[PDB]
């Protein structure tokens, strides 16, 4: 319905994945508990013009 | 119609003569009977059609005979390239049926299995599942049990396992468990072990962890 | 030169319906039988059923008979098979077979030409990107090992490689394994010299088309 993307800037997880929603709220409620299952904790950002997070852990 | 394939699995050394057996529970004419080689990841191949004559391309050591109830495909003389799993067939235009196959392997010396235990990461913990995974590395041959203990109680019912295609350098084996529990049952337990058994080790044998040490 | 080129992996949804397209090239496309053959996962080849276009009159195993339809178009030279009512049990790769042709006098009675095969997964699992874990070395006589659990993802398939694919020698990569939630899971471990944690990287690069994840993992020696 509208892709959206997420870029891992983790100590140990680099990368990215993508999901499918209808809202950026549903999108970010999947790629935070994706997140967590890789156990990443960082810091959000959001770019609604490429409809892209990006989780950035503290170092690297 | 039924088709059965002997044996199941054929374990030879490159250069020895392979003979694969299909037999029919009534009888087949010489014509439809074919034979089909296929490797892992791989479309069928035909080797064979009509009991006898090899297809395009297939190299003269293959060669097919038999009639009636009785058919036998033979390979003078396995090179590497040959071991697969074999297929027979009873081609027909309203009724088709496959023998269930059998798989050519490496025979080689044997070999015990170095076995290492990971607990599970940090990072799983977080998300509320516990995964510990046994691996049973470069054995021959490929039967091996094992068995995950979980405080000296045997589990059961609670891990998987995958084995690896035959390696082509050495002809071994490889294979992984993995046990899973949830985080809360992982945290009430210490000793977890898995013990396995196989025909070059003299004893079954331990890997283990003290969760948290 | 004879070719079939089959169409792309499906998953479906338990009691809906597939259509799998087989394209012929490079032949005649009339007199010659089309079947459709699958495979289930660790299984043996099962004829599901043919038909020879020209004709029409296609054939069918007892077992698919009332939820299989086969069909050849001769304007494009494509061969279909509908499956019906999908259950788990039809989790398969189909392959598409073409009946070869004798030198002068004909049939060959057996299947010349196959399809690369279509992978279909019938589940009720949603797309889901894998959880990358490390299987870290503790500190096999000097020697140890190391990989990444590639876990709670659907469908198949991923795949695995170390270090950007300069790292071979050692590696196992194993086949997945079907969990209790549908989702699938599997590991890769690499054997390594116990002198070099301390000083390689290893890298575990693991890629799932479906979900576009393109994710790398760093494995570290625990202390």
């Amino acid at each position: 319905v509208t892709t959206y993307k997420l870029v891992i800037n983790g100590k140990t997880l680099k990368g990215e994945t993508t999901t499918k929603a209808v809202d950026a709220e549903t999108a970010e409620k999947a790629f935070k508990q994706y997140a967590n299952d890789n156990g990443v904790d960082g810091v959000w950002t959001y770019d609604d013009a490429t409809k892209t997070f990006t989780v950035t852990e503290h170092h690297h | 119609i039924v088709l059965t394939q002997s044996p199941g699995t054929l374990s030879l050394s490159p250069g020895e003569r392979a003979t694969l057996s299909c037999r029919a529970s009534q009888s087949v004419s010489s014509s439809y009977l074919a034979w089909y080689q296929q490797k892992p990841g791989q479309a069928p191949r035909l080797l064979i059609y009509g009991a006898s004559s090899r297809a395009t391309g297939i190299p003269d050591r293959f060669s097919g005979s038999g009639s009636g109830t009785d058919f036998t495909l033979t390979i003078s003389r396995l090179e590497p390239e040959d071991f697969a799993v074999y297929y027979c067939q009873q081609y027909g235009t309203s009724q088709s049926t496959f023998g269930q196959g059998t798989r050519l392997e490496i025979k080689r010396t044997v070999a015990a299995p170095s076995v290492f235990i990971f607990p599970p990461s940090d990072e799983q913990l977080k998300s509320g599942t516990a995964s510990v995974v046994c691996l049973l590395n470069n054995f021959y041959p490929r039967e091996a049990k094992v068995q995950w203990k979980v405080d000296n109680a045997l589990q059961s019912g609670n891990s998987q396992e995958s084995v690896t295609e035959q390696d082509s350098k050495d002809s071994t084996y490889s294979l992984s468990s993995t046990l899973t529990l949830s985080k809360a049952d992982y945290e009430k337990h210490k000793v977890y072990a898995c013990e396995v058994t196989h025909q070059g080790l003299s004893s079954p044998v331990t890997k283990s962890f003290n969760r948290g040490e | 030169q004879v070719q079939l080129v089959q169409s792309g992996a499906e998953v479906k949804k338990p009691g809906s319906s597939v259509k799998v397209s087989c394209k012929a090239s490079g032949g005649t496309f009339s007199s010659y039988a089309i079947s459709w053959v699958r495979q289930a996962p660790g299984q043996g080849l099962e004829w599901m059923g043919g038909i020879i276009p020209i004709f029409g009159t296609a054939n069918y195993a007892q077992k698919f008979q009332g939820r299989v339809t086969i069909t050849a178009d001769k304007s494009t030279s494509t061969a279909y098979m509908e499956l019906s009512s999908l259950r788990s049990e039809d989790t398969a790769v189909y392959y598409c077979a073409r009946e070869g042709e004798g030198w002068f006098g004909k049939p060959l009675r057996a299947f010349e030409f196959w399809g690369q095969g279509t992978v279909i997964t019938v589940s009720s699992a949603s797309t889901k990107g894998p959880s990358v874990f490390p299987l870290a070395p503790s500190s096999s006589g000097g020697t140890a090992a190391l990989g990444c659990l590639v876990k709670d993802y659907f469908p198949e398939p991923v795949t695995v490689s170390w270090n950007s694919g300069a790292l071979t020698s050692g590696v196992h990569t194993f086949p997945a394994v079907l969990q209790s939630s549908g989702l699938y899971s599997l590991s890769s471990v690499v054997t390594v010299p116990s002198s070099s944690l301390g000083t390689q990287t290893y890298i575990c690069n693991v890629n799932h088309k479906p979900s576009n994840t393109k994710v790398d993992k760093k494995v570290e020696p625990k202390s």
